[PDB]
């Protein structure tokens, strides 16, 4: 008797649940369908004179622009289903796959555009020439120091974030947010005063400002950049075009399918006063 | 391997760091320290920022929980460490 | 090490 | 997303 | 892949599928009642 | 966690917020604690070292729900005490959602012997949504 | 430079300012210190602000955490200096 | 004038009010004490609030932070004053 | 009567209760002790709750806070009283 | 059985665990200590995180509150156990 | 074929943005077509 | 331009409007002879240390 039972199966193939804090949802995504995209900034401002009633006015300064150009890559994978399972197989293979690619795009872009080089992939904000904050220039993003060179200070810990903090200008702190990875706000969260209770009181906020917590920034490291702050919404452009083009192809290898999927996303910084760094150096 | 990282440290708090104090007399500490581990026997000299400055006829092996911004030279006679 | 009467460490 | 024959694909 | 311009692009993985069996055992209880209980006892025992 | 018995005791809370943070940021955007209840108690009852409860109606630890499930193992040698996910995705229950009962006047004559049997069924589905609190070392 | 300001200064943390005690035995302290670094030996009287006052038979080096209103002359052989 | 007036007087915070205790040896002191200053060396007994009452043999400038519920004058020949 | 009633007693917080410890060798203390007040002078060996016991050469009036789980009776010279 | 369970050890705490150190010279502390119960009297050197190292003439049952990263053997002359 | 495809710039040009913080907005605006504006408070009160 | 300089000018008055003096731009409440608290007059602006 026992053949006659036909176990129920799912309705939908479920999957590992990975993480989708991607930078994506705070950054500035524009849609451009071209090979670039050319954002254009004003790296100073204007002058201005409190005029006289007989002052005679002269030339106030003109700010000075910088282009900004993302070069627009493309990320593109080709999973080979077989055609014996495409049609024999009730869930949906051909829209699975299209689900699951998009996923596995959002998550290998959301690697680059944090730690991605040049090379055929997004500029992350962590390869843009740190330079120490106070001594600041327009081509690079300031960092502060922590003191000891693997922890945060010795003696005035939360220090090192606080200045952070008021290290970014009272315009971009309005909507900023820290970034870390899961390893980073774990010892952070760990971080306790003189008596043992933790220091710091589904955002999962700090210090009032929202924290991504993404999980490419490195790690705690001698001398790595473990948590970001900046309002990435000014900071960050991302550019891409908005679909996801699937050709699957019957014809190369001929008993299979080999879909081609591939997406174009690029981005890099384009307000280098807006992303503020934390190096565990000194 | 410290099982005490990620504890703030206060006043109350043990020594972290240490450095021998030399009695200037004319500029501040480079740091003031939370307490003096006095090196050997003598009197030495302590000033506040407030300028109050008196002497210690301090002992050996004795820890004095001040907090001072100057030690001068003129009455000292006892070397110290600084606790910070 | 400071003001305090506590049996305690420092 | 292959071979409808081995079971774990 | 960062697929590049002129790269000729390969095969890609695939995600392999795990299949997990729910038995769907089956949970058993068998009181016994009074058939006089059952009438004498205005709150509805049956339900209860 | 440390200690065989409880919690570290040079360190306690970080046995918990690295169990927290030993599930992805993907699983914790719905997961949530699972003790009896006398683990959330002896979780309350843990104290800073100036006397003060370092975790200050649903019981709510570290902004994440708790589930008060009463079958869970008490804090002992290696017990797995507490259980932290997203069972949600982690655990699929299957069941039919009805009671079929049986009353059968027959078998004992002068009784009435209600059958009632309804049937469920589970385990886990995803393995990475469930992280454990282990209390050995 | 000190890495601790910013840090509120409570009873048990180290001292911040010392001034020298003098024993009026008629007014009260200017400040009432935290503790008395004695500087020689002897008995002194001490004050609350209760009135109960007592004689210490303090000795040299000792430093007692007692926080007294009026230090007083009458049974006073022992020169301190206030501890804040 | 107290700067640290309006901070709160805790158990580990320095001696506010002292008062000199009498071994009464059948009656409970009026305030227990946080600590004792002994005033001359000897042994004296003391009772906690569990009656497990023990003779420490205590010396002279010793300050010992036990927080006894009765003193008992059958063992005490050392006089002391409690700090509180 | 005391004043300080409903504050937590904390670690570093003074003795509220004490007992004396007799070195058992075998069975673990009664109640862990936040402090040892030496009663009189020797070597006595506390160990850890990690196993890791040592001996102290302590001193008589010597009060040292230590936290100890087991007090051996094989290197024991030294009678004390447990605080807590 | 401890009352002081499920209280959170600090660094102004009891001294939970303790390791008698040995003077390694070339390597780190396993553990870096809270305190150095010394054993016997003597000169011992101690080295921060900052590599400050100074020379301290310590006393027999002198107990330090330095948090110390590394206890070179040269000028060593004193025997410590750690506490932490 | 690289020179036929013409980067896509902006639709706006963004600058850097800087503190508009400005007391304007807790301080009492209010518009005048002149050349002052003279305020007449009460510097003390009447007595009862 | 119209944008960039509204804003410049709700930055430049903003300055003003704190330490900015008499001559030719408003003056700030900065710039207004502040005295002591409790020896408050009407002219000037209180002021605790």
């Amino acid at each position: 008797g026992g053949y006659l039972v036909d176990p129920q199966t799912s309705e939908t193939i479920r999957g590992v649940l990975r993480s989708t804090a991607s930078l994506r949802q705070i950054a500035s995504v524009v849609n451009v369908e071209a090979t670039s995209f050319d954002v254009l900034v004003d790296k100073t401002d204007m002058g201005s004179g409190w005029a006289s009633e007989t002052a005679a006015l002269s030339e106030t300064a003109t700010p000075q622009i910088d282009r900004i150009t993302i070069p627009l890559h493309e990320l593109a994978a080709m999973p080979k289903a077989s055609q014996r399972l495409l049609d024999d197989s009730a869930f949906d293979i051909e829209t699975w796959l299209a689900n699951r690619i998009a996923d596995k795009f959002a998550r290998a872009e959301a690697a680059a555009f944090i730690s991605g080089d040049g090379v055929d992939k997004p500029t992350g904000f962590l390869t843009k020439t740190k330079v120490a904050n106070g001594a600041w220039a327009w081509g690079s993003l300031g960092y502060v120091a922590t003191g000891a060179a693997g922890d945060f200070a010795a003696v005035n810990a939360s220090d090192a974030v606080v200045d952070l903090v008021y290290a970014l200008g009272a315009e971009y702190r309005a909507n900023a947010s820290f970034v870390m990875n899961s390893k980073t706000a774990g010892a952070v969260r760990k971080m306790k005063d003189a008596d043992g209770r933790f220091l710091w009181a589904e955002p999962a906020r700090l210090m009032g400002y929202p924290v991504l917590i993404a999980e490419d920034m490195p790690d705690i490291a001698a001398n790595a950049y473990a948590i970001a702050f900046g309002d990435f919404g000014n900071g960050y452009t991302i550019a891409e075009r908005p679909d996801l083009r699937v050709l699957r192809d019957p014809f190369s290898a001929k008993p299979h399918v080999l879909f081609y999927a591939s997406k174009r996303v690029g981005g890099d910084v384009s307000d280098f006063a807006a992303i503020k760094l934390l190096k565990f150096a000194a | 391997m410290d099982v005490f990282a990620k504890h703030a440290v206060s006043l109350e708090s043990p020594a972290v760091r240490h450095y021998e104090i030399t009695p200037s007399d004319s500029t501040d500490l480079a740091r003031r320290p939370r307490a003096l581990r006095v090196q050997t026997g003598g009197t030495l000299v302590l000033r506040d920022e407030t300028g109050i400055t008196v002497t210690y006829t301090v002992f050996a092996g004795e820890i004095l929980p001040v907090r001072p911004v100057r030690v001068l030279a003129t009455g000292t006679t006892a070397t110290a460490v600084g606790w910070e | 090490i400071a003001l305090g009467l506590g049996l305690g460490l420092a | 997303a292959l071979n409808s024959a081995v079971a774990a694909e």
